[PDB]
């Protein structure tokens, strides 16, 4: 609708598809299986950002009451543009950068945003690999490591921290991360934690040494393995006591949540970490298929298994919660009953659940003076439910502590990190394919090099900027990527991305081009999202964003030890000099596509 | 260290897939 001016002889043209194939069997990568490239989708889609941030994001708001807005905006904002991606990819037989170039020039600032975003969003789950491939490396040992404490300095006690804490927490943040008091106290690369993040690197480099002709082969184990380790979960999960109570709390969503704004923007920004749009790689992806491949029946199944996939995680990640919280609900209530038991020196065995609250007041009537000399803690079970995990604590704290309650502790901790390791890595797959192709299609090396130079230069690049999540501060470093910043540009490039295939290339060339391959254009549905219904909701989100995430003092939970309620999460506001440090990386992609477009406006005139 | 050794093996097998992948590189040339 807006006027382009020759937009053929820019991109390619449907009467010569019919040679981009057989005539372009070289010169392109082409998927050898549609299973090859089906697992791909599957790792990248239902890897880490729809396993990892999913359930995090349910066990903050309300547990069923932020899963109702993901499954309403997955299909009316998420389904859309996955197709919308898939079918581009598969037209103009290009990644990302290319697409958007051939559309229009100044739409390079669109993929120059996509490889940055997907630059960061590696470096950030990179560390996560690197904290789980530690978690892994010391679960070899019958009785895990995060199951007792360090002897006391007279080998008597133990570290006030592991006393006043959790051993869990003792080992978490002081024998993985050794975390300082704030992010102001920088603090020095913990040698094994940049040895784990190295180890990291290697094995991602290993895997994508040479584009999708190793990654396509390693799918074979990275989409597979996951899955049928999630289903053994799910079970142990369901077969533990007081599972089914936390099961029944994530399924009773108070609705006065569902009616807080936070709750929806957590949602949208969410459907664009679930199914990795705005990073560009599916683009690549789909653009090594046959010309004549069905892609609206390859966007509907990744969408149904990737939204039936998050509701299968939080009912594993909440049975593991009813277990712990029933757990200590009992424990609560035990000590309770000690205590009376004890100084009353009651009959070991006289007071239970069944009469403890009569045998308060019985005993209160007793001797009230004795009994007004004890302690009683509150047990609620509900509480213990709603309490809420920390950042990053549910995976290495809450499943940690609850493998040690397992029986053979070592075999599933194992298994729980092989798991997150391999869906990690698939993740990675997607998220370096995002940063190769774009830097390929810049030019920027000399093109004699190989593709495995190019590919470890990015792979040291990335591992130096990762020394930041290293120090003793590194944690609360990699918490800002967790803030509004890290969805700031998502948002922005998936807007940009449908406007500039609807409103920029034409909707009605995309609907007679995508004919042309499936065989039928597509339906009302595909077309009342695409014009209206789906742009409308992602720039409403992002005005919201502007609203309440970005209108938000920035803050982030310290671990200090010499702190007032020391196992207390103590939330402080970040010092000035870190807004710098936001207004970058939610401020270098999302103004690059209007400033690549102003920077082609006036040298063009 | 039983957590060091096992990442000690596991780095050495990854660098050695490494080699072996460059090498499959230097084949294909
Ligand atoms: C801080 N943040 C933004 C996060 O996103 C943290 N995510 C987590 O801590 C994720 C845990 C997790 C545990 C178990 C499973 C299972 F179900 F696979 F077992 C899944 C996810
Ligand atoms: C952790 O950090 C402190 C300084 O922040 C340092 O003295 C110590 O050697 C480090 N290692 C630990 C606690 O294992």
């Amino acid at each position: 609708v807006l006027p382009n001016p020759g937009l053929d002889a820019r991109i390619p043209s449907l009467a010569e598809l019919e040679t981009i194939e057989q005539e372009e069997a070289s010169s392109r990568p082409k998927w050898d299986n549609k299973a090859q490239y089906m697992l791909t989708c599957l790792g990248f889609c239902v890897g880490l950002g729809n396993v990892w941030r999913f359930p995090y994001l349910c066990q903050s708001h309300g547990g069923g009451a932020f899963m109702i807005p993901f499954l309403i905006l997955l299909v009316l904002e998420g389904i859309p543009l996955l197709y919308l991606e898939f079918a581009i990819g598969q037209r103009l037989r290009r990644g990302s950068l290319g697409v958007w170039s051939s559309i229009h020039p100044a739409l390079k600032g669109l993929g120059l945003a996509s490889m940055l975003t997907s630059f960061m969003v590696g470096l950030y789950y990179n560390t996560i690999i690197s904290w789980i491939m530690w978690y892994l490396f010391n679960s070899f040992q019958e009785p895990l490591p995060w199951s007792d404490c360090p002897l006391n300095e007279n080998q008597t006690g133990y570290v006030d921290e592991c006393a006043r804490s959790s051993p869990v927490d003792y080992f978490w943040y002081r024998e993985t991360l050794n975390i300082s008091t704030s992010i102001s106290d920088s603090g020095s690369i913990q040698w094994w934690m940049l040895l784990c993040l190295a180890c990291a690197w290697s094995v991602l480099y290993m895997c994508t040494i040479r584009g999708i002709e190793t990654t396509g082969k390693a799918v074979y184990i990275t989409s597979t393995l996951p899955y049928v380790v999630l289903t053994i979960f799910l079970i142990r999960g369901l077969t533990l006591k007081g599972a089914t109570n936390g099961i029944v709390f994530l399924f009773t969503p108070n609705v006065t949540e569902l009616a807080q704004p936070d709750t929806w923007l957590d949602a949208g920004a969410q459907v664009f970490f679930s199914f990795s749009l705005a990073f560009g790689g599916l683009i690549s992806f789909s653009s090594y298929n046959s010309v004549h491949n069905n892609c609206e029946k390859d966007s509907v199944i990744v969408s149904i298994i990737n939204g039936f996939t998050s509701v299968y995680v939080a009912i594993v990640v909440y049975s593991v919660i009813g277990f712990r919280a029933t757990q200590r609900y009992d424990d609560c209530f035990s000590t309770n009953i000690l205590t009376l038991i004890n100084g009353f020196d009651l009959p070991e065995g006289n007071v239970t659940q069944e009469n403890f609250v009569d045998m308060q007041q019985r005993c209160n009537a007793s001797d009230p003076a004795a009994y007004a000399q004890l302690v009683f803690q509150t047990c609620d079970i509900n509480a213990f439910l709603s309490e809420a995990v920390e950042g990053t604590g549910l995976a290495f704290i809450v499943f940690t502590e609850a493998i040690t309650k397992m029986p053979l502790s070592p075999l599933w901790s194992v298994l729980f990190f092989i798991m997150l390791f391999c869906l990690g890595l698939s993740s990675m797959f997607g998220n370096m394919e995002g940063v190769v192709v774009p830097l390929q299609d810049l030019r920027v090396i000399p093109p004699k090099w190989p593709k495995e130079v190019l590919t470890g230069l990015i792979c040291l690049g990335t591992f130096l900027i990762g020394f930041i999540f290293t120090l003793n501060s590194g944690q609360y470093w990699l918490s800002l990527l967790d803030s509004y910043a890290g969805s700031i540009p998502l948002l922005i490039i998936a807007f940009c991305e449908m406007f500039s295939v609807v409103y920029v290339y034409g909707v009605d060339r995309f609907n007679k081009d995508i004919e042309f391959m499936i065989g039928h254009k597509p339906n009302i549905f595909w077309q009342v999202t695409w014009r209206v219904v789906s742009p409308l909701l992602m720039l409403i989100i992002f005005l919201f964003f502007f609203v309440v995430e970005v209108s938000q003092e920035l803050t982030y939970s310290i671990w200090d030890p010499g702190y007032e309620e020391f196992p207390k999460s103590q939330k402080i506001s970040y010092p000035n000099w870190v807004y710098v440090v936001v207004v970058i990386v939610a401020g270098v992609p999302s103004l690059t596509i209007p400033g690549y477009a102003i920077y082609k406006l006036i040298r063009n005139h | 260290s039983i957590w060091l050794i096992v990442f000690g093996v596991v780095m050495g097998v990854i660098v050695v897939g490494i080699v072996i992948l460059i090498f499959t590189g230097i084949r294909d040339r």
